[PDB]
């Protein structure tokens, strides 16, 4: 990243404000998720196509979904791996299939489910926590040695009922401990679940909080703060305290006082979450919203939209927020702009923003060896990143780029 | 086309009236330098536009002239014309100071020298690490805002080293010694005689009228350098009145380029210098050496006056190249952010004297110009 080494003076803002590109396409999406850089979208798509898209010149690369594992109904929710080399796809054609862009067409191992699906979290690359609908336990699926054994982990104690919680809904991993998994049930209460990667797993912390259907629980990427958000008008971020041994308090609560909407999908800041985002769920809500998760005020108000917005994404690197106009089927992208520059046309000009008075010096009426290094790469990128790690580029497709001018 | 102007009420003045002729440049606290207060110019007009302000008189002696020309001061000290907005003076050592945020301007001391030896010492008062003071010389010509040094209508000094200014470049040719804060300068300024000057006023209207002009006409212009004799005037100095007070507007001389008359002898362009002129500063009373041999010899052809090539050529009309009263180097101070610096001007006040015969301070040729100025206008009565 030396962009933004170049582009401002050196302020660069902490959200997106305006919103510079519109993915142009017809079929409609549910899910948009970017890669663990800021390259490539993975778009899910409504009727079972996934249309991955590069971020540079907002035209695809590749469809995973030609050569073996097509989504035959919709497609639910999707992540990443740590590098970017894997997909795990979660979808409503009782199929979880780990795709790998090395063959960037062809699926690895599949599961036919019971029935359909809500959404996928990757804790490990190749294990993926699966919400199985109308189960109340999550049948975490593991990519093992071999791949066939599909082991049906039961996300619950042998003994402990949560009966009276409904089904398990939500599963998403901790950041910081990778190995304590947070679910929230489908009436009110929280389990915490961890994981042994044999399969002891210890149920460290339930509660319950207010009795609705809990759509999402996010973590903040520190794994201090961790939002719900529930059936009800109300998003509550909590604390986290993990040394396991868990226990949550109330930070604040976020309403929409006026028209008490839902709040479809909710997401955090970068480094220890200090800006909270939400998408409403009626109508003539058009806008994503942020707050300051600390004093608690609706701060700012992503203003570009047309739409109601379904999904959201933040990737850190390109400061991105992808979100799918569920109603026309477009992805709305938001983008932090940088205005150009006319100080680099000579080495020596300045922008400066008002008339300066200079003062009158005495000049106007007169008539190396430092150390040098080649071979490291960056460390470290001006927005302060996990950089210096070069992702898993995915390889364009050159088993049959030269068909391409022919027919599709 | 303009009838001269009447008197009024503060025009004519009762016996126990002791109120003063032109109204005074009122003081006023500008800022606080060597623990004195300085103070400013108020609601006097300043010299813009390539013009000047002068006091006037009311005089009822004569019948034409319902104005002639006086002075406020009794002594020499700096002009109030040439002055910046932002500078700054007082009654107790008489510096120019220009503010602590303020650039470098400069203030001319209206002594006329145009012949004999003319000599007046300059105080420097204070200097610091980032004050600079320019002491020196300029002319009519060059004005008050810029430092002089500029061009070849000035000459200065600098603030360390004495390194001796011309046209913006530092010329070590003197003996350098720094400025301190108990420091004086004192120009030994020798220039010839008037009639030394006037012969040389003789070779650039001789040489520039046939010699290499074959525009369009310049027969017309040819005219105004036959016609360009050595002291002779040609003066529009008419009274105006200004923030309700009586003043000048008195023409002044526009910027021109170097005299370069093509001797045959010395193959280049030769160019004209006066008569064994000396540029001599006394730091503390000791000889020098002499910078400037090459003052310029100036009066009618040198500097051109403020006039107009479009509306006079067609016709009574006056003439480019003439003289006034007012014409001659003049006693310079510079300030840089408030380098404070004084003007001296009697012997009692100068401390290291030159043995010399022809000593002749400010106020001999102040007199003169008090003297020559209502005489050069009794010949306008007429």
């Amino acid at each position: 990243a030396n962009l933004l080494l170049q582009d401002p003076f050196g302020v660069l803002k902490e959200y997106p404000e305006k919103l510079t590109h519109t993915l142009e396409v017809p079929v409609a999406a549910v899910c948009v998720k970017f890669s663990p850089r800021g390259d490539y979208l993975a778009v899910g798509c409504s009727n079972g196509a996934i249309i991955i898209y590069d971020m540079d010149s907002l035209k695809p690369i590749a469809m995973l979904g030609t050569h073996s594992g097509a989504h035959t109904r919709s497609v639910q929710s999707v992540c990443w791996s740590n590098d970017g080399r894997y997909l795990w796809s979660s979808g409503r054609d009782w199929y979880a299939k780990l795709w790998d862009m090395t063959q960037p067409t062809k699926c690895f191992q599949q599961y036919k489910f019971d029935g359909p699906l809500w959404s996928c979290h990757v804790v490990r690359w190749n294990v993926c926590i699966v919400t199985v609908v109308e189960e109340p336990t999550a049948y975490v699926l593991t990519l093992t040695d071999r791949q066939n054994a599909f082991h049906c982990f039961p996300l619950l104690e042998q003994d402990q009922d949560i009966s009276g919680h409904g089904y398990t809904l939500v599963a998403c991993p901790h950041p910081t401990i990778e190995s304590i998994i947070i679910t929230g049930t489908s009436k009110g209460w929280i389990n915490a679940f961890q994981l042994d990667l044999e399969d002891k797993i210890r149920c460290c912390y339930e509660e319950k909080i207010a009795n609705a259907n809990i759509k999402q629980i996010i973590i903040s990427p520190s794994g201090t703060r961790i939002a719900i958000n529930g059936s009800d008008r109300t998003i509550r971020q909590y604390q986290l305290i993990v040394e396991h041994s868990v226990s949550i308090e109330l930070e604040h609560k976020y309403q929409d006082i006026i028209n008490r909407l839902q709040w479809n999908t909710i997401f955090f800041s970068n480094h220890s979450g200090e800006y909270l985002v939400a998408s409403a769920h009626g109508s003539s809500a058009h806008d994503l919203y942020l707050w300051e998760t600390s004093s608690g005020s609706l701060v700012r108000v992503l203003e570009g939209a047309d739409e109601e917005l379904l999904d959201i994404d933040w990737n850190f690197y390109s400061m991105r927020i992808a979100s799918n106009g569920f109603e026309s089927g477009w992805v709305y992208m938001w983008s932090i702009v940088i205005p150009p520059k006319w100080s680099a046309l000579a080495p020596d000009f300045e922008e400066v923003e008002e008339n300066i008075d200079y003062q009158e010096k005495e000049n106007e009426f007169d008539i190396e060896e430092i150390a040098i290094d080649l071979c490291t790469p960056e460390k470290y990128d001006v927005r302060g990143n996990d950089i210096s790690m070069p992702s898993f580029v995915i390889p364009i497709d050159y088993e049959g780029v030269i068909i391409q001018q022919h027919w599709a | 086309s303009v009838p001269v102007i009447p008197y009024l009420d503060y025009d004519i003045v009762d016996l126990g009236s002791d109120i003063k002729k032109p109204d005074f440049p009122q003081l006023s606290e500008s800022h606080r330098i060597n623990e004195q207060q300085y103070y400013i110019t108020e609601d006097t007009p300043l010299n813009k536009r390539n013009f000047m302000y002068q006091p006037c008189a009311a005089n009822l002696m004569l019948d034409k002239l319902k104005y002639c020309g006086t002075d406020y001061f009794d002594k020499s000290s700096i002009n109030l014309m040439d002055r910046s907005d932002k500078l700054a003076f007082s009654l107790d050592d008489h510096s120019v100071s220009v503010s602590e945020n303020c650039g470098w301007r400069s203030v001319r001391s209206d002594v006329c020298m145009k012949e004999g030896k003319i000599y007046w010492e300059v105080e420097v008062k204070n200097v610091s690490d980032t004050s600079h003071i320019r002491c020196g010389i300029s002319r009519r010509e060059a004005s008050t805002e810029t430092p002089v040094g500029c061009d070849f209508y000035g000459y200065s000094i600098r603030d360390k080293g004495l390194q001796v200014i011309h046209e913006g470049r530092l010329h070590t040719v003197l003996k350098p010694h720094e400025m301190q804060a108990g420091d004086r300068i004192g120009f030994l300024l020798t220039l010839p005689s008037l009639q030394s000057q006037s012969e040389q006023a003789m070779d650039y209207s001789l040489k520039r009228i046939q010699e290499l002009n074959n525009k369009f006409n310049k027969e017309f212009y040819k005219f105004l350098l036959r016609s360009c004799e050595p002291t002779n005037v040609v003066r529009d100095q008419i009274a105006i009145r200004y923030k309700n007070q009586l003043f000048y507007e008195s023409t002044d001389y526009v910027k021109t380029t170097k005299p370069e008359y093509y001797d045959n002898r010395d193959d280049m362009q030769k160019f004209y210098e006066l008569e064994n002129s000396s540029f001599e500063v006394f730091v503390n009373g000791v000889s020098h050496g002499i910078a400037f041999e090459g003052l310029t010899p100036f009066l009618p052809p040198f500097s051109e006056l403020q006039y107009n090539e479009k509306f006079y050529l067609h016709h009574e009309i006056r003439n480019k190249y003439v003289n006034n009263n007012r014409l001659g180097y003049y006693a310079t101070l510079s300030s840089f952010q408030g380098g404070t610096a004084s003007i001296i001007t009697e012997a009692m006040e100068l401390k290291f004297l030159p043995k010399d015969v022809d000593i002749k301070t400010l106020n001999d040729i102040y007199n003169e110009q008090i003297a020559s100025d209502i005489v050069w206008d009794l010949i306008d009565e007429i």
